[PDB]
């Protein structure tokens, strides 16, 4: 019930004034001082004074002294401080709060000094790759550009969409406005039946927009070879096996073969291919050997032979890992 | 003024562990009169309002979960964290109340360590109505990957890109401790239509090569 | 009545200390001081010290001064000696035994220095020639291998059977860990009517087995189920794989199928039995998720399925690994 | 401190003879004021706690057999057993309590001599639950034998097997005197099914020509 609500963040002319206000709400706004905390991006927070309401009392931080001026009106129950000709140095977030023991904050005001004036932000699509291409999920987003100054206020869906939602922070451009991106991982299932749209606003520039992104308005294949060790659980068997994965190919036909020196792997065996999902095939080659010539980390390599390769051969070797 | 020094800067720790944080005044903070430590310590994450989590160097405040306890007394004090949960991820503050000027320490960053992820990695191209603007913005989406570090790399028709691109970062999650990074191209509308293959690079520890996706042009 | 009873036997590693237990019984703890006396390998005894319980007055013997500390808790009717230090010339069996009339004593603990860990033994079977195959009685036995650090505690059908048996003393192997053998005879007529089971405990390692020896013994066949995750190498694209290997397994029925939560997983792939060059088929399936997902930590497992598993059902887990 | 010295090292005595075993102290355990020796006999069989046989010089114990008696006095004593008994082979300690440390003897080794016995001999291949293990060792047992010297060798598919085996012997037993004997092959599954034909052959004293016992490799 207790509540600090700050002034709007805002930009201020250098040598220019600003002043800052903090509404408190659940509780007798006599019975405790009104603290400010300047906080610059990052870096230590400072603490410039207090004003106590009720007494009128107050203090400040020498630092402080001669840029702020801290006040409060009681019948309005809100605390006030009131900066001074500006300049880029006292660009930061503002924080007021309440007693000695600062359990309560505001929110914080972000006051911005520059020549430049307040520009709304103008929100493009980031578009989904397609559909089933990305078989599972897919990322979509908006990207909020050329705005000024800071805060800008990404959400998806109205608040509906918020798992897995990436608004990331924003950037200074050389331009000298800001511009920031807001994704999101969607399935891509979902992904043409259900609708997406960011709704970003600007408060500074009083902007407020709402994107809907939908999806952009839209043969051999080389084969991957991927070795895999065996099961930790297989090492307590005498004679583990190694795997050699190869996916994403087309045509079917292929040969794999498994060797270690100079020596061809004469015990193993490869699967039929098998159409995956996508219209390409698969298949593993499982050599065998003995668990104790794995250990002694000797080495060995599927080789793959097929027409999408560039020699329409490859290999990939395995081996024991010394890991740390 | 009482100046307050906190240490490390910065801790890498694996859920469940247990933490401690330094946090040493220039001048004592204990009261002869009533014995009392002046002395308070915050918790605080990315664009939001401190959260005071323990008061008079030791009286942990309502709310905050037992996991948390502040010691120590006169001019050397410590927050401990007995294990670690991902939420914890956030900096951690100290300040005397002593005497005036109120003063903080530079604080400490928490950083949670979650096993090698790769990114996973997307490219977008400028959107047509951005393009009418007269310029074009390339996207580059690296989700959820762990430890920060990671490059990207732009290439347009094969040609390395430079100073011309801009990445932000996310506030490690609060429940899988990843990053996210995006980096983004930016070039003339004119530039943009001048040149035809659109390339980004990722380069991150779990990737035991690096990674590319791209985009051509005209291509839909 | 009276008994002295104490601790177990245990590694200790260089440098490191040990605390051995008496636990008195049968008669008034505080009527008799303990003394602790070390019995050299094989050979030599040294009186370390007593300690009585009750006045709490205590002797040293100046060897041993430094090395050991002799307490007691009368509440719990216990004696201990604690070791610091330990080095070699450590490893001995500690003794217990009451009053300056040594007439009762402790069984003896084994403290052994050593850097290696303590290691369960394997029971195998020492089978008889068979019937007659020996004429008027036969020998049987188990062979208690591979065990650290000593001693074990053989004996046969749980104490009843003892006569003609013999449990031989044992040796170190080159490997480092102690194996032996207990023996025993029996008549050719009792072999098969009556049943041999040798009770092996090796406390060290907490482990007690009951290998019953049986007189010899002379197709679907279980299938063995290994989890492994995605190839490294396949961490570099959006969405990786994880593979169930299924192997060894008679008849070529099978039936497999992942799942994660509750939930079923359903974008994979099983490719066809394959006959091995053992007679039996191996399979492969291929469960595609989200790189991300996998890296989200959640455990996936694969059920498989067969008329030669326990319950024709099997489930092996798999998950991203937090590696040192 | 007080030294106990023992004599002999070990004797070899035959079952029903009159043995005497010395304990002579560095110092008189006769103590002038109640006219008492303060030295005790101890019994010690492999891996077990000792037991007291005589106490104050000659006192026998409440449970130990008459053939058992102790004497001596000041710096020398005796302890002997007038008709030795196979229960008796083990190992005999003396001890003074007159002041501490408490000191021992080295202790005499008893050993029974006997009729020579042959080894009853049996071989046991390896299990299937062993083999699973990647690892077969074959067991050879010589049973109840007397004279300790004895000789196995081992012989696959007719070969000399050497340094490939390891032999453990028990004590002598406490009611027949003997040994037992067990020597073990080890060597790898692979191994072990490359080769056929697996040979024991003992060697004995009591035996009048070299025994054999053996398998060919199979399940039967």
């Amino acid at each position: 019930q207790v509540q600090l609500v700050q002034s709007g963040a805002e930009v201020v002319k250098p040598g220019a004034s600003v002043k800052i206000s903090c509404k408190a709400s659940g509780y007798t706004f006599t019975d405790h001082a009104i603290h400010w905390v300047k906080q610059n991006p990052g870096q230590r927070l400072e603490w410039i004074g207090y004003f106590s309401p009720g007494n009128d009392d107050f203090k400040y931080n020498e630092r402080f002294k001669g840029k702020a001026t801290l006040t409060a009106d009681t019948s309005a129950s809100t605390a006030y401080v009131e900066l001074s000709s500006l300049r880029s140095e006292d660009t930061a977030v503002y924080f007021c709060t309440r007693s000695l023991n600062m359990a309560y904050w505001g929110q914080g005001t972000l006051v911005t000094v520059s020549s430049a004036s307040t520009k709304g932000p103008s929100v493009f699509p980031l578009a989904p790759s397609s559909k089933s291409t990305s078989g599972g999920t897919a990322a979509l987003g908006c990207l909020v550009k050329d705005y000024f100054p800071e805060p800008v206020t990404v959400s998806w869906n109205s608040g509906a969409l918020t798992s897995g939602v990436h608004t990331f922070p924003a950037v200074l451009q050389s331009s000298g406005l800001y511009s920031l991106s807001s994704v999101v991982t969607v399935p891509s299932s979902s992904l043409g039946t259900q609708t997406y749209i960011c709704n970003v606003n600007h408060k500074p520039s009083n902007t407020k927009v709402d994107k809907k992104v939908e999806p952009k308005s839209c043969q051999p294949r080389e084969p991957q070879v991927y070795t895999l060790p065996p099961s930790r659980d297989e090492l307590t068997k005498n004679q583990v096996s190694l795997t050699c994965l190869v996916k994403g190919f087309y045509p079917s036909d292929i040969a794999v073969e498994w060797e270690s020196n100079g020596q061809p792997e004469n015990n193993y065996k490869t699967t039929p291919p098998v159409l995956d999902s996508d219209g390409s095939f698969f298949l593993y080659s499982k050599l065998t050997v003995d668990k104790s010539r794995w250990q002694q980390g000797n080495v060995f390599s599927c080789s793959v032979m097929h027409e999408a390769l560039h020699n329409h051969y490859t290999q990939k070797s395995l081996s024991l890992s010394p890991g740390k | 003024d009482i100046v307050m020094s906190q240490s490390p800067d910065s801790l890498a720790v694996s859920l469940g562990e247990r933490v401690t944080l330094n946090c040493k005044s220039s001048q004592s903070l204990l009261y002869s009169g009533n014995q009392k430590n002046y002395l308070a310590w915050y918790q605080q994450k990315p664009g939001q309002s401190p959260k005071l989590l323990i008061y008079w160097a030791s009286a942990r405040e309502s709310g905050v979960p037992d996991r948390f306890s502040g010691s120590g007394s006169g001019t050397d004090f410590t927050l401990t964290i007995s294990s670690v949960q991902a939420e914890d991820v956030a900096v951690y503050y100290c300040q005397q109340y002593y005497s005036y000027p109120l003063t903080f320490g530079a604080g400490t960053k928490l950083e949670l360590k979650r096993t090698v992820a790769a990114p996973s990695v997307f490219i977008f191209p400028p959107s047509d109505e951005q393009l009418k603007s007269g310029t074009a913005s390339v996207v580059c989406l690296l989700n959820n990957f762990y430890p920060r570090e990671a490059k990207v790399q732009w290439k347009v028709d094969n040609a390395l890109q430079s100073g011309n691109s801009q990445e932000s970062v996310t506030e490690q999650d609060s429940k899988d401790s990843t990053y996210s990074l995006s980096s983004t191209l930016t070039l003339s509308k004119a530039d943009y239509e001048k040149h035809k293959v659109y390339a980004c690079e990722v380069t991150h520890q779990g990737l035991s090569s690096p990674v590319t996706k791209s985009f051509n042009r005209g291509e839909c």
